[PDB]
């Protein structure tokens, strides 16, 4: 596979996102690390799909809403940042105030 | 009773910066063709040569703006700024090498400014 | 020119009278005073104050009142106060608390807090800064425990053990000269401050004392080695000669004595009473009465902190499985029922709030959680505010008095108990620069950056392959203070005076900073900051009812805690 | 007996005239010459040539012209040529490039490249071998950054920082004697070569110079510390006395001067201009004009490399969030728009292709990717071939001229700029054996094996529990060169002449190889290999149009790059 | 996400449990580490759901039966212990003889 | 669970395979590390199922085809090797030219 250090670390984000999505599916309000994991994995999968940085800046604000997360979690998350390999190489995505 | 973790509850009132120091308003012009942004704590007489203002009125002074902020001059822009007095020992070293000592040495500062082409030595 | 207070606090952190919520608790701390000069605040970055000829002095060499590091705009939470200041560090020590910058141009600069060519900058605006936690009940069982501790803001581990040997799994003991030497060598690789306890057991002085001369920093008396009148007496005789502290886990079984017999053996000498509530160990059912005595320095361990609806079910089962007890052997059930008591656990919450229990600690990996001493201190303070109200001593609607009482339990009080408060345990000039920065939203839960000896040792930081340090995944990671030989200069090995005089560090090749244990034998309860109450504690032998000043101390368990499911992935 | 060329290349790697594709790019390199004697190729294994009495000499002791290591059948890609040879290493240095084996029986053996009892063998047949990359713009923020760099073939990190402190997060600076000493000690644990930059700020010589005497290898001038005429002047006065290099991130804000004022302060002295395009920092909008001057050694940082459809969106947002800029504050938007310019980023691609920008670098964790300097160099060369065609200087349909121009940017040119090319930066006899083996399919993406000081330090290798080393999972892993004391002999700490003369290594207990920085003050643009062009660069202050020889330099961004989604899991 | 060391380690248990559940779904008798992973992940997800320590001590004995696991596995597992964050903070669950 | 070092590492392969299978399910042509992960995890799950080394050498050539992967990926993968615990202990499987 030839995994480099970042590829090994970022597998953890996907795994945490899978865990969080199972918790959401059984009706739980998500906590701070669950919410971050879901939005982060969404960004990295979007890059893999070949979306633009600008599409993901927009979409990342609509992945989770206030009624998906516990009290205070929207206000704890000022942004979420992720780097992934786009068709044009690694880029940084920053999602501002992802949960309104 | 909604809990925002780590939130502030600030007291009433306002914070007065540089309280008790003399304030001076002057007109400053960016005569150059590239933008110039000036920080809160640069000795005002030592800014970019292409800013035209009465250089004597920048001696011993800096911008009366919140610590860590800056005044911006677009190319060709003229605007008024408010200055406050430097404090502590009122000495400046380095920066543009116009002072290298007391800010009281107005004569020497302005002679160096004029020789090096800092605009507005009057 | 005036700045609105909301905007001021967003740019520079809070100032006098402003309040800050601790994590998702109900606890509010208020800025008591501020060392700044408004308009001359220090800050670092593009077009900011700390630049050459401006807030950075371009003239002075490092020796000339210049700092190695300035923490700008810190909100300090410490036994000494809750206040706003810059913190200056030099040669790995706190040298100045006040106002940093450049006296050339700024008013109010503390004279030894010059920002110069030699100065690094950490922005603490909007952070809470505390001393590193001092955990005095550590079992050295699994080296992975060190990162767990750093992640919750602990910087000093005092205790014992050789790894997952049964003696170590039960007791905070590194026994004898050879095991002590081996663990002092191991310590060279642990990125945290350390002190080692020897076995406080023997009927002759020499086998106990040779541990102190070998490099132990104190002793542990534990019932699993025989917490007998003789072992208690010989250990305190050694401790009084050697100027080190003795911790005790007393005879739960009352085999050779009841509590009054243990106190007679102690004979008025200073002693640190571990897990004084007694679920973690001690004379059944009344050990917690120790906390009323003037010669006792009393600590709790953390799983009883605070009293919750799952506490008893979790403890009864934990005790039965760890002691290989059988639910169908009546002596085993009677023992468990005599040791795990809702009456003493509930009263323990209140004794913390009243300043009668002076310290917290973990009992890491024996009966306690390496990374939850700080966490559970604040959960306890929060539960007490909800159930008892603001303390009578509070003003302005703040919880400052409670916050100073509780921060003392895991910073300065353990350091005083152990004889190490000359080096660590508080943000004071002249002490080692062990500092923890917290985002208020994570206060007491997950440390932002842990500074050890003036260099970051541990941080919550992101993708090492990224353009910037904040992209996911953000997790706790060892920083450059832990790497190569810098681990030696950023951490302290605390040792007895006698081992230091006898040259043990040179004999073993220890390269770490060597800290001297001292001034542990002529202290008492009165020396515990904000937690200095002596009183008659009565524990009813039939009902386990706790009384203080003829008042029954009872309290309800809670179903939910702050600093819990909002934060943790598991 | 004759061998078909396809079969020859499969068994021994390619020979004269054969071409090899670099990864999934359009770039082809051609073997220019071959040191072998056909039929006497060296190889190792069962029934192979390097056996006692055959291709291995059984007579000679190690001192007698015998190698410690032979890399057999390497395709070298270097500023000195693209060619086929054996590489011989001894005492951690490259001692021979030519033909290894046994003069007893083989023709054409290079006299000091005897395979003997003492010789290890690495098979490089079908591999491309390059010098280790030299990254001269490193922020020391997160120690996990070192493996990221090794995995993309970087072997030397020059820069500064103390971990995730704000000064370090912005600037390649380890400030002052104490922080420098602490980071030199930290370096003992980092499995890569290192040089530390001090703070290039001050109005007096002594506070700057004391950093060089403490063990800094150079200085960094950064606008966040005040990139003033005084700081520039004093730093270059120090550098000229000390024989170290100065890197500059100039005054973006034009606060104390425009570019012409910075050049007047420099006064013709040598300087390394970091991120010379200016998205990473510098006089807005015209800093990139620095790259035309004969006394400037110009580097790019990597996120602008090359110009893609996501570049501007990604940079504008990155700058706004990292500077805490607000989209509704017009001065913040004007600043961002003045700094992030498609006109200068597009022209930067062409200035690389023309040999006007001489070097690449990362800006690791401040505004750049620790593991993408090599990656993005080749993506840029590939994009330029697609948009501009083969360079006029090419022959035989190969991209050899472009490949030498581009490999120079991250190997020999940074090494020359820093004063360390006597030790590192190229595959030449007499230089340290820092070598990277690449499978062509992964060239510039994922290194196969990274050799440091003649021992493998890092490799893509599989399951450590397997019967053989290739079963999954294959991932980057630290090898024996990083373990125990061998980390000291495989890596170099680069230091000033003065710190070496003053005995800093012995004072701090440094066990690493000590490299001397020298010959940095009487070089210029003309000394940059294949990248030596001086010219008048004009940047239009209204349109940001770049001209060179009256020609507007414009270029389109691309939607896709090679060395991207075919390779990476994220 | 601010993962601490325990959160990173415990992601592994969830992953091993997902692996084991896929093996069970395709008809395999589970082995010792598979069985432990499934019961452990069940406990940690139960805590996240807000069950009590006493509910999980009871439920953990009914997650896998003898006919879900290979010969000898029931007798190899004397107990399973896990710590997780309940609504009232971290607690230890011990499941005694989880597979009869 | 008593995980040894190999068991911990090999959980990563299963996780990468799950990630890759989700990317394939949403219509993406797979890249080099995705393709390797899928075929590797297939081999290890086959061993767990009790298939022979010879069955897995045959089956591994039919897990992904040319039209499942990006241009060049078939030619990048000369073989895939994996060790797993068969009913008769650890064995090495090598799949030659898995994608034609
Ligand atoms: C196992 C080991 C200990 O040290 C304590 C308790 C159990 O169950
Ligand atoms: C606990 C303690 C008190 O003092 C009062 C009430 C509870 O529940
Ligand atoms: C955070 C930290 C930096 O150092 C840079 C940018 C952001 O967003
Ligand atoms: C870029 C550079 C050139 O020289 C020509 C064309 C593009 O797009
Ligand atoms: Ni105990
Ligand atoms: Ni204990
Ligand atoms: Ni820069
Ligand atoms: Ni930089
Ligand atoms: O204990
Ligand atoms: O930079």
């Amino acid at each position: 596979m030839h995994l480099n250090p970042a590829e090994k670390e970022k597998l953890q984000i996907f795994l945490a996102s899978e865990l969080a999505l199972k918790r959401k599916a059984r009706g739980l309000k998500l906590n701070y690390p669950e919410a971050v994991a879901i939005i982060t994995s969404f960004i990295m999968e979007g890059a893999r799909d070949g979306k633009t940085v600008a599409m993901l800046m927009e979409e990342g604000k609509h992945v989770l809403t206030r009624d998906d997360v516990m009290e205070g979690v929207p206000e704890m998350i000022d942004d979420i940042q992720a780097e992934a390999t786009f068709p044009d190489g690694t880029k940084l995505v920053t999602v501002h105030n992802p949960i309104s | 009773n909604y809990i925002v973790p780590g939130e502030y509850r600030v007291a009433e009132g306002e914070i007065e910066i540089n309280a008790g120091r003399e304030k001076t308003t002057i007109r400053v012009s960016n005569t150059g063709d590239r933008p110039i942004q000036v920080g809160s704590h640069i000795h005002f007489v030592e800014v970019n040569k292409e800013l035209l203002f009465d250089r004597a009125e920048g001696i011993g002074r800096r911008l009366n703006i919140p610590s860590g902020t800056a005044a911006r001059f677009e190319p060709g822009e003229e605007m008024e700024v408010e200055l406050t007095e430097l404090g502590g020992n009122r000495e400046v070293f380095g920066i543009s090498d116009l002072t290298n000592g007391s800010v009281d040495n107005k004569e020497l500062i302005l002679q160096r400014a004029k020789e090096l082409g800092y605009k507005g030595v009057e | 020119m005036k700045i609105n207070r909301q905007q001021y606090a967003e740019s520079y952190g809070p100032t006098v009278g402003d309040q800050v919520r601790l994590a998702d608790t109900d606890l509010w701390i208020e800025v008591e005073k501020d060392y700044t000069t408004y308009g001359d605040e220090a800050n670092f970055g593009g077009g900011k104050v700390l630049r050459e000829g401006m807030g950075e002095n371009g003239t002075y060499t490092r020796t000339e009142n210049v700092l190695d590091l300035l923490l700008t705009n810190a909100l300090i939470l410490d036994y000494t106060g809750i206040y706003k200041a810059d913190i200056g560090v030099k040669d790995g020590y706190i040298v100045g608390i006040g106002k940093g910058g450049n006296p050339d141009i700024m008013d109010g600069v503390t004279p030894n807090m010059i920002v110069g060519t030699a100065t690094e900058v950490i922005a603490a605006e909007g952070k809470i800064v505390t001393a590193g936690g001092i955990d005095t009940h550590v079992h050295f069982i699994n080296p992975d425990q060190v990162d767990v501790a750093l992640a919750n803001g602990i910087t000093t581990l005092f205790g014992g053990g050789t790894g997952p040997a049964e003696g170590s799994k039960a007791t905070t003991v590194t026994p004898g000269p050879w095991n002590i030497e081996k663990m002092l060598k191991s310590t060279e690789g642990l990125p945290i401050n350390v002190g080692i306890l020897g076995k406080g057991h023997g009927s002759s002085i020499a086998p106990i004392m040779e541990q102190i001369d070998a490099g132990a920093a104190g002793l542990k008396i534990h019932e699993d080695w025989g917490a007998t009148p003789a072992s208690i007496d010989r250990s305190l005789t050694v401790a009084d000669e050697a100027d080190v502290q003795v911790a005790i886990h007393s005879d739960t079984l009352n085999e050779a004595g009841f509590l009054e017999d243990t106190l007679r053996a102690i004979n008025g000498r200073v002693i640190h009473s571990f897990h004084v509530e007694g679920a973690g160990g001690g004379h059944a059912p009344d050990i917690m009465a120790m906390a009323g005595h003037p010669n006792v320095l009393p600590s709790s361990t953390n799983p009883t902190r605070p009293f919750t609806v799952n506490t008893i079910d979790e403890h009864l089962d934990m005790l039965m499985v760890c002691h290989h007890l059988k639910q169908n052997i009546p002596e085993d059930v009677a023992f468990a029922d005599s040791r795990i008591r809702p009456e003493t656990i509930a009263a323990e919450d209140i004794l913390h709030d009243l300043g009668i229990i002076s310290m917290m600690s973990t009992d890491a990996l024996a009966m306690g959680r390496a990374g939850e001493m700080v966490l559970r201190t604040w959960q306890t303070a929060d539960k007490m505010k909800k159930q008892r109200g603001p303390l009578a001593e509070e003003k302005n609607g703040s919880d400052n008095f409670r916050a100073k009482r509780y921060v003392s339990k895991y910073t300065i009080n353990p350091a005083i108990a152990q004889g190490i408060a000359h080096e660590v345990g508080s943000i004071e000039e002249g002490k080692f620069a062990d500092l923890v920065l917290w985002e208020p939203k994570f206060f007491g839960v997950k440390a932002d950056r842990v500074i050890k000896g003036g260099i970051i040792a541990y941080a919550q930081i992101g993708d090492p392959s990224a353009s910037i340090p904040t992209p996911q995944p953000v997790m706790g990671r060892r920083m450059y203070g832990t790497v190569g030989d810098l681990i030696h200069d950023t951490n302290i090995t605390f040792m007895s005076k006698s081992s230091i005089q006898q040259g043990v560090p040179a004999k073993l090749g220890l390269k770490r900073r060597i800290g001297t244990v001292k001034n542990c034998r002529n202290i008492g309860k009165k020396d515990m900051k904000w937690n200095d109450v002596t009183t008659d504690i009565d524990i009813n032998p039939e009902t386990y009812e706790v009384k203080v000043d003829g008042e029954v101390l009872t309290c309800e368990p809670v179903k939910e805690l702050p600093m819990a499911q909002r934060y943790f992935l598991f």
